[PDB]
C-alpha cells in the first residue's frame, strides 16, 4: 500500500519555525512530484509548495515565498516543508500529497500559530436506549481525539466539533447511545488524547 | 548527441573481488545516470539511479558515483549472483536516453584447452544436396579462439558460421561450434575435412577423411 | 503488484507493421513515463521511444523516427508501440519499461522482420564415432537446421539428460533460415547401451522433432 505519513505539526509562536515531514512508503519518492496543500479551519484547499520529480525544481504560492522551503530526501524517502516566520494566518491543516492530480494524501497535521500556551483538557462524565458521553473541556490548541472503550465502541458515537469558548479555550463533547440493559454490566470508558500537551485522559462514565 | 562510453568491454573477476566499471558521457548529463544488471534471457534490472542512489532491494555492495562526466559503478565484493552484464544509461535530455554498450563480468578461471570434435554430414542430410560439417570446441577457457576450416588443406572462406555458449555455471568454461556449409557435389569431391582451433601459441586440428570410418 | 505485460510480437514481412502492447498493472500509467527499449540478439540495449507522463509528448531514436509511434491508452492502462515500415534490422527483443530510470520492465517479446516463410527444423544427427579418439569421451549432437523464425528449445531424453549438454545460439544463414546445434558429451562405453534423443520444439511452426542419435 502507498502511504504518506506526516509529522511535525502543533503549536508554534508567531514568528517561529516548524519543519513538516511527509514520510512516503510503497513508492520511490524520486519518481514523484510532492506537494504541500493547506486547509484553514472550515475553509477551502490552498496550494502551498510543489517539488518536481527527478530534478527537484521548487514552486511556491506567493504568500509563503521566502518563508517556506519544500525539499525531499531520497535516502529517507521523505519530503519536508520548512516553515519560517509563521503568522496567525498560517494556521491550517497541512497536507502533503504526490502528483499534480493528487492521488494519495497524508493524514494531515494541524499547524496552530499562536502565543497562547498549551493546556490539557479536563474530562467530565455525561452520565446516563441510553445516552452517555464525555465533556472534554478547556483545552488548547486543537486537536483532541476521543475513542470509547479503546476503540471497541464505535457504533452510535458522536464526537462533536469543538467550540471556542470566550476564554479562548476549546471545549467539546463526545456522546454515545447504548442499550440501557448494558448500563449495569458493560462499563463505558472514553479515551481522550491531546497530543499538543502530550496528555491522554481516560474516564469511566458510570450511571448515577 | 550524448554518448555513454563504457569501460571495460568485459572483465574477469573472482568472487570477493572489487569490480569497478566506468562510463563516460560525451558531455554533461548532470547526475541523470542509471546503472542496470542483465543476465541472459532476462530483462534488465535497475541498480542505481541519479548516479549514486541505490534502488530499493539492491544489496548495498553496489555503489554508484560521479565525477563530472565520469560515472563509475563499484561492486565492493563480487558475489556469485553478480556475474552478469552491466549497462550505464543517461536520461538527461537533448537523445533523451542513451545506453552504454555494456560491460560483461565473467568468472575468472585457469586456462583450459578444448576437446575438439569434427562431425561429417549425416547421410540423411546429403540426400537433399547440402553438406554441413560441424566442429565442436568443448569446455575451454578463455573465450577467445580462432577457428578455421580446411578442405584438403585449402583454407575455407565465407562458408562457415560460429556460435558460443554462455560461460558454464559449474566449471566457468565456454563451448563453441562452427559449421561449414558446402553443396553435396563439393563435399564429394574432397577427402580431408579439418577444423583448426588456435589459442595463444597452440593450434589443434581435428580432421576426418571422407569415406573412412 | 507492479507488473508490465507485453504482447503483440511476432513475424512480419519487410516494410510491414506490428503493434506491441505494454499492459500495466499495479499503477496508473497516466502519472508515469513509458519507454520502449530493444535488444537485437548478441547486442546491447538500445532506446527506441519514450512517452511522457500527463501530456504524453513523444520522443524517438533517429533509427526509428518516422516509422514507429509510441502511445498510451489510459482507459486501458496500456502503452503501445506501433511499428510501421519495419526493417530486417528491427529484428529484436522489445522491452517496455517504466520511468526514465527504468525500475520495472516488461518480459520482452520477439520481433522478427524477414521475407522468409515460417517452417520447422530439419534435425540431423551428429553421430558419435564408436571408437573414441578423445580419451574415453564421445561427443554427440543434433544439427537443428533451416527453421524460421526463432526460437526453438532443445532438450535431451525429454529432460533426463542435462549434464554436459551445450545448446548453442542459432546463426542466421544466408538463406534467411536459422540453424543451431546441440551437443552432449558422454562416456564412450555408454554408446552401446544408452539411447540419446534430442527433442526440438519449434512453437512458431507448431513443430516438434525428436531425433534418436545412434553411433556411426
Ligand atoms: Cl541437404
Ligand atoms: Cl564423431
Ligand atoms: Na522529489
Ligand atoms: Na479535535
Ligand atoms: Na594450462
Ligand atoms: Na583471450
Ligand atoms: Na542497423
Ligand atoms: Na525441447
Ligand atoms: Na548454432
Ligand atoms: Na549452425
Amino acid at each position: 500500500e502507498v502511504q504518506l505519513v506526516e509529522s511535525g505539526g502543533g503549536l508554534v509562536q508567531p514568528g517561529g519555525s516548524l519543519r513538516l515531514s511527509c514520510a512516503a512508503s510503497g513508492f520511490t519518492i524520486y519518481y514523484s512530484s510532492m506537494h504541500w496543500v493547506r486547509q484553514a479551519p472550515g475553509k477551502g484547499l490552498e496550494w502551498v509548495a510543489s517539488i518536481s520529480s527527478y530534478y527537484g525544481y521548487t514552486y511556491y504560492a506567493d504568500s509563503v515565498k521566502g518563508r517556506f522551503t519544500i525539499s525531499a530526501d531520497t535516502s529517507k524517502n521523505t519530503a519536508y516543508l520548512q516553515m519560517n516566520s509563521l503568522r496567525a494566518e498560517d494556521t491550517a491543516v497541512y497536507y502533503c500529497a504526490r502528483y499534480y492530480a493528487m492521488d494519495y494524501w497524508g493524514q494531515g497535521t494541524l499547524v496552530t500559530v499562536s502565543s497562547a500556551s498549551t493546556k490539557g483538557p479536563s474530562v467530565f462524565p455525561l452520565a446516563p436506549t441510553a445516552a452517555l458521553g464525555c465533556l472534554v473541556k478547556d483545552y488548547f490548541p486543537e486537536p483532541v481525539t476521543v475513542s470509547w472503550n479503546s476503540g471497541a465502541l464505535t457504533s452510535g458515537v458522536h464526537t462533536f466539533p469543538a467550540v471556542l469558548q470566550s476564554s479562548g479555550l476549546y471545549s467539546l463533547s463526545s456522546v454515545v447511545t447504548v442499550p440501557s440493559s448494558s448500563l449495569g454490566t458493560q462499563t463505558y470508558i472514553c479515551n481522550v488524547n491531546h497530543k499538543p500537551s502530550n496528555t491522554k485522559v481516560d474516564k469511566k462514565v458510570e450511571p448515577k | 548527441d550524448i554518448q555513454m562510453t563504457q569501460s571495460p568491454s568485459s572483465l574477469s573477476a573472482s568472487v570477493g573481488d572489487r569490480v569497478t566499471i566506468t562510463c563516460r558521457a560525451s558531455q554533461s548529463v548532470s547526475s541523470a545516470v542509471a546503472w542496470y544488471q542483465q543476465k541472459p534471457g532476462k530483462a534488465p534490472k535497475l541498480l542505481i539511479y541519479s548516479a549514486s542512489s541505490l534502488y530499493s532491494g539492491v544489496p548495498s555492495r553496489f555503489s554508484g558515483s560521479r565525477s563530472g562526466t565520469d560515472f563509475t559503478l563499484t561492486i565492493s565484493s563480487l558475489q556469485p549472483e553478480d556475474f552478469a552484464t552491466y549497462y550505464c544509461q543517461q536520461y538527461y535530455g537533448y537523445y533523451p536516453i542513451t545506453f552504454g554498450q555494456g560491460t560483461k563480468v565473467e568468472i575468472k578461471r585457469t586456462v583450459a584447452a578444448p576437446s575438439v570434435f569434427i562431425f561429417p554430414p549425416s547421410d540423411e542430410q546429403l540426400k537433399s544436396g547440402t553438406a554441413s560439417v560441424v566442429c565442436l570446441l568443448n569446455n575451454f577457457y578463455p573465450r577467445e579462439a580462432k577457428v578455421s576450416w580446411y578442405v584438403d588443406n585449402a583454407l575455407q572462406s565465407g562458408n562457415s558460421q560460429e556460435s558460443v555458449t554462455e560461460q558454464d555455471s559449474k566449471d566457468s568454461t565456454y563451448s563453441l561450434s562452427s559449421t561449414l556449409t558446402l553443396s553435396k557435389a563439393d563435399y564429394e569431391k574432397h577427402k580431408v575435412y579439418a577444423c583448426e582451433v588456435t589459442q595463444g601459441t597452440t593450434s589443434v586440428t581435428k580432421s576426418f577423411n571422407r569415406g573412412e570410418c
